[PDB]
C-alpha cells in the first residue's frame, strides 16, 4: 500500500529520466540535423563557386 | 497539509533517555515529504519540540 504508492512515485520519475533521455536523443538530433543542413548548403555554395570559375574562366 | 504514507514504529524495553535519564519507550508515526521547503520548515518544527 504504501510501498506500492512509493513504486507509482518512482516510476513516474522513471518515465520523467526516459523523456529527459529522449530529449537529449531530441537535441542529438537536432545538432546532427543541423550539421547536415549546413552541409548541404555549403556543398550548394561550393557549386555555385565552381560553376561561376568555369564561366568566368 | 499531511499527504504522505504513515510510517509506523515502536521500541519497548527501551533506555535511559540521554540528556535526563528517563526510562521510557518510544513510538513514531511519521509523515515525511520531499519538498525542499517542507523539509527545512517541518525539520525546524520538529527539531523544536
Amino acid at each position: 500500500s504504501q510501498t506500492q504508492g512509493i513504486q507509482q512515485l518512482l516510476q513516474a520519475e522513471k518515465r520523467a529520466a526516459e523523456k529527459v533521455a529522449d530529449a537529449r536523443k531530441r537535441k542529438a538530433r537536432r545538432l546532427k540535423q543541423a550539421k547536415e543542413e549546413a552541409q548541404m548548403e555549403v556543398e550548394q555554395y561550393r557549386r555555385e563557386r565552381e560553376q561561376e570559375f568555369q564561366s568566368k574562366q | 497539509r499531511g499527504n504522505v504514507f504513515l510510517r509506523q514504529a515502536e521500541i519497548e524495553n527501551p533506555l535511559e533517555d540521554p540528556v535526563t535519564g528517563d526510562y521510557v519507550h518510544k513510538s513514531v508515526f511519521i509523515i515525511f515529504f520531499q519538498g525542499d521547503q517542507l523539509k527545512n520548515r517541518v525539520k525546524k518544527i520538529c527539531e523544536g519540540f
